[PDB]
């Protein structure tokens, strides 16, 4: 009933997905090619026998990615159809991936999602997974956001983007990318879950004891998230949170919405053996700037709104001692207008853990999604990396001969100096 | 009789373990059938259930719920064939607006419902609401049917057991939903205050347990109505002797806390129900009204002896332009008689109003900067003007000057 | 009625066996039950005991401590369930100034126990306070407690047995704790000195005995009050008969020492009671009064020809200012009569003021080079100065001149 | 609920709580996995199942010590985090452990023991293990102190320091460390107990029949010693004596804090026999000048406060018995503003017999923390030494050029004359 599709965008967004499909099909018990050895009607479509489709696009424009999903494990898991790729890639590119490669493309992808809404009777909304310094993860994601909100303008759109890095960086043009998705997926989004890779690596050295982790791990962490996100619509809780929940509660302005996710249990085994994690425990952990999934201090701003997601054996008497112990905390600080600043929703599932995975068997496990003001200085980051090269021209011939304009420059450039003007703004205590 | 309109995940819970505890206390099987050994019974059930041509018994309540989850688990308990499945409503697809708008939008099938389940009884006394101010399902939907059912039904009673958000733990958009489900219980709610902070202090000093305690003190409320006896045969003997309220109840002991058989008189309870610490819910402010209902052996010259004694004693505080009650009821034969006698309590006092004044305070740190406005513009209510909110915020301190 | 105030290690002792004893004497089973054949019981129990709608007795007896070991100890005894958990009381986390600044900062729980076991009983007599005066639990926290008591209920007695430091052993703070308890207990208790020196040296000639034996002295003392009689039929019957004491007890025989069935009159005991040995506390010093309370077979005319025959052979000493008391009493008909008739002696004699006068030479012998004053700057009550310490001096040498 | 956390610096403080550790599983039933096949709570915790981890942490500046903790039998009881390691040692330099290289270990040691503070509901205080004459015994350890006196300004701060020996010594630089040390933390610690190993060879000759000890019985004894002490938090007695107890009772003045531990059954198995040990006998043995474990003659000085902590089966008649008899002697003298100069503590757990040490199975023990001006005496030995030492200027540009100053080494000299001054004063009678 509470239906909701995932698109996946990029090889980021496939490789991802890859992750949560795989997480999902472990949770429901559904085997890898469909069948089953309700909870499983929000992700997964029945049809007729015990098959069972992900309500899921896969859309790249680059069959590699596609191609290794089409092959593998999964291969008889997915709708061929619904497994969308193209023949060249963005190239990092976001005029390409907008413009002039995307528009050969977007036709099918919106066919497709218009088949899978049509299957659904309630459409709760889209989570679009993708990347923010890639080619297709910016100019294809934002012109699907554009398109989808001028075909389902009241539906939510919920992505998960993987924000650049503040240090390490795989790609030279990624600057330009990112203001330019940001300019026009925030003229149309509800709320952005960012990540960060830099931090993931951390947190993998730190608390997993992982010295090479790969992309795989990277991605089973922020399936895991994925699931915490969406375990309420999954699975049956106390305290239920539907995605305009999130919406609602995590959003004070059209423009302030990018949220930062965070998961406290992240354990191996033998220290998960050593500690007694409890709800106290693992909300201080998400509240511990180094556990952070997004490389920026919460110190250096204030909390506007935080989502604590809670699953498993956990208590709501011993929810609110935590978040009351946090309250009292004097290193979190909240700004002056948010009295209330706590969406909590609690989930009887407790977290699975992937077979080959990391992450140990725990009985009770939190995501922490925080809207607060530390965004602001690696929008800063991002915008001053974007106005040297600008200001060198570097690169742009590469964008102005792919369908735009450096017209198109200077907007988003300005529509990043505003953004960042309301987050300075929003941040000022009222008097 | 009575009718529950029970709303949002919490008022969903809390229905299902208020019908947990009302069968358990009137020998009602899961399934509906009824045990042998109650075959006899004298305890009435039409105030809470009806009769089936099958013998089994049929709750007088309904449903509803933005989503389908909390709902689909119900349904898979081992109560769930007890429920009807026609009076149940689910929306085939967290604000106050939107809930709104949706109640405006499903007018139709819901008091098709409450119309046919009203028919059914000859002498409806009132309503019975639960649900949570906060969420977006309960405030916005709980709205909705307060206005058009106090405009539907003008001669029946409206009860509610709302529960409010908690306050030292840090829903984002809360003072909103808050402060609108605060002006329709104003202008249109006939007579319970619930909040998680002072319930689980309670509780502690998962929801299953806090609502398993909530469902205690509902029933215990609704004792001597199930329970015929002399005085106090009606709801509104009840609402009369008072008239917003608050509870406590003495007995609330673990299952495991029953080694302790202390020797409790009527005294004594009657004594505990009088501390702040008892109090559920968390400027020499006094009391308006007091009532303590007693199951169990009970003397009445005890009665008069505990309340000359807290009289003399001072214990209490009135107030000085206006001129307690204690009533007594009978367990049901049927749940063990662990405690001796037993008390809870029901009051109003000033002192509650500091409740609105932090939620005001909340409102008002918000409305001064337009936080968390943009959802609500959506909806057609809030399309053209926030007016809405205004009003309702006059209403509140007008409340509040009242007290 | 009476309650029981025991702090600190050794108050939490002392009050674990003392209860001991008296479930042995009353026939009281460790879980609280009564024993079948003690059905028909004729002895008194509220005194100590009330009475549980489960038919368990529980004692009106408060636990308190600043730390938790003996206390979880306790718990885990036999006798652990007897206790009322409600009452005990436990700090969450040595020196007299930390005790009673604790004190002021957990006024409101401690006293809210207080009350609730106080409004328990109609005809409270007094108060019983069980604590040591050299540790800085139960010196600070029974000072601030007394204080807070004589101010709160002006109308009840206060008795206390109070354990000395030992001085032939050399708490090195002892004097400074002793000093102020010692002002305290001359500025507000109503009434039993006790010393670890002669205790144990009387023992011999571990904890668990020396407490066995105080236990026996209290029970002992409270036995007629526990026992109703003719006379002496209430505690302040016996402080106006008397009015700081000492006590010896004479059947003072090891489980082991039963052999010697020694034909025991009353006249033997009575005179026993006199010899300095036998006082359990280690200028011609002489009396100010004694009592002797008698237990067991007793014929008034051995009780007069006794008196008569110490009289005339002066073993004693009184006040050439002023113009003793033989009490009898019944033994419990539970615990075995080895003594054919036994004897309790507590008695007011000036020697007592040496001891005082030791502490004082320890005081003076550390104040004039200020040591271990440091950890008593840090609270708040000696933060500036010290003058709590001068004029606690000077009260216990006005005593001291007064004796 | 009374949890206290034990720190172990350096090679001396981790082998030391090797030896502890040991010592405590053994009494406990710990198996050394941490699984058994309450008491154990003021120094284990319980996470879920069996495993009861050390409530403690070893943190060194080299792996050398904390590796062979790493690989030994005890591998799997310590949580793999709590045993903190650095890469280069102090190199028996104040100013490396305290400046240079203890300021990139510090933050990690400090984040580690506010988990176990956290994981604690009330907490006593901590011990620290440590020697004076060490790199990081010294330094770290001053440092570690004055930040936990910074952060837990009211926990108690007990520290059990390997004093340096009067003759006997492994390194060439210990009196600097020594005075420094004593500078720092004499500023910022409630008491320390003191122990010297030429005093515990003396001890294992006499006694034991040891003609060849190694560190390892000397840490046997240091273990029995600190269990002993800490017999009252985990067992159950008649006098029951806490930590706040041991500061209030042994530390007249807040710089006269230095307090000498002794053990008094110290035999064979053979001797003890041949013996009838009894309180009494154990008690005269402690207040032998030969059984001292600091190489201090008491009759040089005045007792100012005794704390005798008898375990097993003991009689609070005898104590008090053997308690007057120590007072009617004449060598025995007290300082004259200590009339009371006995705290007694009375534990019912006898102490526990390591297999393979040499200590005799006893029914009784007694540890006795002595605070005497007999150690200003060592005071001016390290003192004379140091002066010695710094006219020369020797080894100084060591310190110096690793973040220190001269005037630090003058400052330190002043404020151990100065310490030396108050041990005169309080020595002398008032008059």
């Amino acid at each position: 009933m509470r239906e909701c599709i995932s698109i996946h965008v990029g090889q980021a967004g496939v490789q991802i997905g890859n992750a949560c499909w795989e997480l999902y099909c472990l949770e429901h018990g559904i085997q890898p090619d469909g069948q089953m050895p309700d909870s499983f009607n929000t992700f997964f479509s029945e049809t007729g026998a015990g098959k069972h489709v992900p309500r899921a696009v896969f859309v790249d424009l680059e069959p590699t990615v596609i191609d290794e999903v089409r092959t593998g494990t999964y291969r008889q898991l997915f709708h061929p159809e619904q497994l969308i790729t193209g023949k060249e890639d963005a190239a990092n590119n976001y005029a390409r991936g907008h413009y002039t490669i995307g528009k050969e493309i977007i036709d099918l992808v919106l066919d497709r999602i218009r088949k899978l809404a049509d299957q659904c009777t309630g459409l709760q909304g889209f989570l679009v997974f993708h990347s923010f310094g890639g080619g297709t993860g910016s100019g294809f994601t934002s012109l699907l956001m554009e398109r989808l909100s001028v075909d389902y303008g009241k539906k939510s759109k919920l992505e998960f983007s993987i924000y650049p890095a503040p240090q390490v960086s795989t790609a030279v043009v990624e600057p330009y990318n990112s203001i330019l998705t940001t300019h026009t997926t925030l003229e149309h989004s509800d709320c952005a879950f960012m990540v960060d890779n830099e931090a993931i690596y951390d947190i993998c050295r730190r608390n997993l004891d992982i010295e090479r982790p790969t992309y795989t791990n990277l991605n089973r962490l922020i399936s895991q998230i994925v699931s915490s996100i969406t375990a309420s619509l999954r699975f049956d809780g106390a305290l239920n949170v539907d995605l305009t929940d999130f919406q609602t509660n995590l959003v004070p302005y059209p423009r302030i919405h990018f949220p930062l996710a965070t998961y406290a249990p992240v354990i191996s085994a033998e220290k998960a053996y050593h500690e007694q994690l409890s709800v106290a425990e693992i909300t201080n952990a998400c509240f511990e700037p180094a556990n952070q999934m997004v490389k920026c201090d919460p110190r250096h701003g204030k909390y506007m709104a935080c989502c604590l997601l809670y699953r498993g054996d956990v208590v709501p008497k011993d929810v609110n001692a935590a978040i009351a112990t946090i309250k009292t905390k004097r290193s979190i600080q909240f700004v002056d207008w948010c009295p209330t600043g706590f969406k909590v929703g609690i989930n009887y599932q407790p977290p699975t853990v992937v077979p080959g995975g990391d992450l140990a068997k725990v009985q009770r496990a939190v995501c922490m999604l925080s809207n607060t003001t530390a965004i602001a200085e690696a929008w800063a980051r991002l915008d001053h990396k974007f106005d040297l090269m600008y200001a060198k021209r570097a690169f742009v011939h590469w964008y102005v001969g792919e369908g735009m304009e450096e017209g198109e420059f200077s907007e988003a450039r300005e529509d990043m100096a505003a953004l960042e003007k309301d987050y300075e703004e929003v941040g000022v205590d009222s008097v | 009789e009575i009718i529950t309109l029970q709303l949002g995940q919490c008022g969903n819970q809390i229905g299902f373990e208020f019908w947990k505890q009302l069968c358990a206390e009137h020998g009602i099987s899961p399934e509906g059938i009824v045990e042998e050994f109650a075959t006899e019974g004298t305890d009435r059930k039409d105030v809470f259930f009806y009769q089936a041509d099958d013998e089994h018994y049929i709750p007088r309540a309904v449903l509803l719920d933005l989503e389908p989850r909390v709902i689909h688990s119900i349904l898979n308990s081992p109560y769930a064939k007890l429920y009807n499945p026609e009076n149940i409503y689910l929306s085939e697809h967290n604000n106050w607006a939107s809930g709104f708008s949706q109640g405006e939008k499903i007018h139709e099938d819901i008091f098709d419902i409450i119309d046919r389940e009203a028919d059914g009884s000859d002498s409806l006394e009132g309503f019975v609401l639960c649900h949570s101010i906060a969420g977006g399902t309960g405030s916005g939907l709980g709205s909705y049917l307060l206005e058009r059912l106090n405009d539907r039904y003008p001669k029946k009673l409206v009860q509610t057991y709302s529960v409010f958000p908690n306050q030292d733990e840090m829903v984002v958009v809360q003072p909103y939903n808050s402060l609108l489900t605060l002006k329709r219980l104003t202008q249109n709610a006939d007579c319970v205050v619930l909040d998680n902070t002072a319930l689980n202090r309670i509780a502690t000093d998962s929801f299953s347990q806090i609502n398993q305690l909530v469902s205690t003190i509902m029933s215990a409320s609704t004792t001597t109505l199930r329970y015929p006896g002399y005085m106090n045969n009606d709801l509104i003997g009840l609402i009369a002797s008072l008239i917003f309220l608050m509870t406590g109840y003495t007995p609330l002991t673990t299952d495991q806390s029953v080694a302790s058989v202390r020797k409790t008189t009527v005294l004594d309870v009657m004594r505990r129900l009088l501390q702040p610490k008892n109090v559920m819910v968390s400027t020499n402010h006094c009391y308006i009204a007091i009532l303590n209902i007693i199951q169990g052996e009970v003397d009445p010259t005890q009665v008069h002896k505990s309340l000359q004694r807290i009289r003399e004693r001072k214990l209490a505080n009135f107030i000085p332009w206006g001129p307690i009650q204690v009533a007594l009821s009978r367990k049901s034969p049927y749940l063990p008689s662990a405690h001796r006698v037993s008390g809870l309590m029901m009051a109003n006092h000033t002192s509650i109003s500091s409740l609105f004044e932090r939620t005001c305070r909340q409102y008002d740190k918000l409305r001064k900067r337009e936080a968390f406005l943009e959802q609500f513009r959506k909806e057609d209510m809030f399309k053209d003007n926030f007016d809405e909110m205004d009003t309702s915020r006059e209403i509140v301190q007008q409340l509040i000057d009242e007290y």
